[PDB]
């Protein structure tokens, strides 16, 4: 099941060779609805199984499978599944592949844009996880840290000032290797993140 | 205030207790590092202190691992009850620290995980020696002689070797005794894993 979970991304990917390309019409039996349909067939059972699972292996499998499915399906096109996805969504924020990282960061972006009760009830949990994402690591690429900055900004904008005032100093302190890392868009955006956090806390 | 493990009854009990702790605080005071053991003269909550301690203990621990709101409210009310000036003995806060550490290493649920982190950090800022003795020393003891091992918290649940390092990074950020003894012990383990073991990433993470 672990191998199947890590290989389960294959079901949902682009082809670049078999779609209803302009010109050709005899290309294949193309159906664009495969992505969404597959998500609607996979997600629900996966999440029910994850909430009905105990150990390292099988829960890691469920997280990896649902993440590798959600990574290729557009996050904004899968809305009804977001609510039950929020637990595994928060789960998928710590694992080696930056692909699932960018995917789950995008999905929290869309969720906090749409959902706010989940964000308000789960901010005390999400914030240090985004902090660890923003920390330099063998798994946190410069782009991954940039995306953690973007999610930090988005969740600070969505969450009311009450919780955001309580989570200003940690972001201001645990970002020093991000506004001084190898790339500079990472540095510029970390400077901007620090400044925006400081101005939101001071006001 | 009746013993109950049901999600609804226990949740309403805890959210009720969340207002009685505030009433007690407003009437009497709050903790200071000098008033860590000094109790207020009289009240009716002292007669009910055993009951609230027991209900909180069974609300956080001796409870199912699927409780996110129950255990979050449990650790929150544990911390808030600690926040009273010397109304809970060092034994009570030691038990609370042990509960937080056990439930944070057993469950990955980032709700209970980060709520226990918040509780442990507040205990650290209000109880230096207590947290350093129960939680920090145990966490430093879970890590083994050799790198890349499964940190066996109990018979089944295990955390990563870097989980101890991450927990050390979490608190001790403003606790003088905790941070100094942690630096000393992490240097000791750096030396040990370099001498009796052959590791690079563990030495890098420790330094």
């Amino acid at each position: 099941g672990s191998l199947v979970s890590k290989l389960f991304e294959v079901f949902v990917m682009d082809i670049s060779s078999l779609k209803k390309f302009k010109g050709i019409s005899w290309n294949n039996n193309v159906k664009i609805l495969y992505k969404q349909k597959f998500f609607g067939d996979i997600f629900q059972t996966l999440v029910s199984n994850y909430k009905n699972t105990v150990d390292m292996t099988i829960k890691c499998n469920y997280l990896t499978a649902l993440s590798l499915v959600l990574k290729h399906t557009p996050s904004q096109s899968v809305g009804p599944f977001i609510n039950d996805l929020f637990p595994l969504l928060l789960q998928a924020l710590d694992m080696p592949d930056p692909e699932v990282r960018v995917s789950a960061l995008e999905t929290l972006k869309d969720t906090t844009d749409k959902h706010h009760t989940l964000i308000t009830e789960h901010v005390s949990t999400i914030v240090p996880l985004l902090l660890s994402l923003s920390l330099p690591h063998k798994y946190n690429s410069v782009s991954v840290r940039l995306i953690a900055l973007q999610l930090l900004e988005m969740i600070t904008t969505v969450v009311p000032l009450n919780y955001c005032l309580s989570y200003q100093d940690d972001v201001l302190s645990a970002l020093i290797p991000v506004l001084s890392d190898k790339k500079r868009i990472i540095r510029k955006q970390c400077v901007d993140t620090r400044q925006v956090y400081y101005e939101l806390g001071q006001i | 205030l009746i013993n109950t493990s049901e999600v609804a009854k226990l949740k309403l009990l805890i959210m009720n207790f969340s207002f009685f702790v505030d009433s007690y605080i407003d009437l009497f005071g709050r903790t200071s590092k000098e008033s860590l053991g000094t109790p207020v003269p009289n009240n009716k909550m002292a007669e009910y202190k055993d009951e609230i301690i027991m209900i909180l203990s069974m609300a956080l621990t001796r409870s199912s691992k699927a409780e996110v709101t129950i255990r979050t409210l449990s650790v929150i009310q544990f911390t808030k009850m600690i926040k009273m000036k010397g109304f809970l003995t060092p034994e009570e806060v030691s038990l609370i620290i042990q509960y937080f550490t056990e439930e944070i290493l057993t469950d990955n649920n980032k709700n209970i995980y980060y709520a226990c982190l918040e509780g442990l950090k507040t205990i650290s800022e209000i109880y230096e020696d207590l947290v350093f003795e129960i939680s920090l020393k145990k966490l430093l003891d879970l890590l083994p002689d050799c790198f890349e091992e499964k940190i066996r918290v109990n018979d089944e649940e295990n955390i990563h070797i870097e989980t101890i390092l991450k927990i050390i990074l979490d608190f001790t950020t403003s606790r003088h005794i905790l941070v100094k003894e942690s630096i000393t012990f992490l240097a000791t383990k750096l030396n040990r894993v370099a001498k009796i073991s052959k590791s690079r990433e563990y030495c890098f993470l420790l330094i």
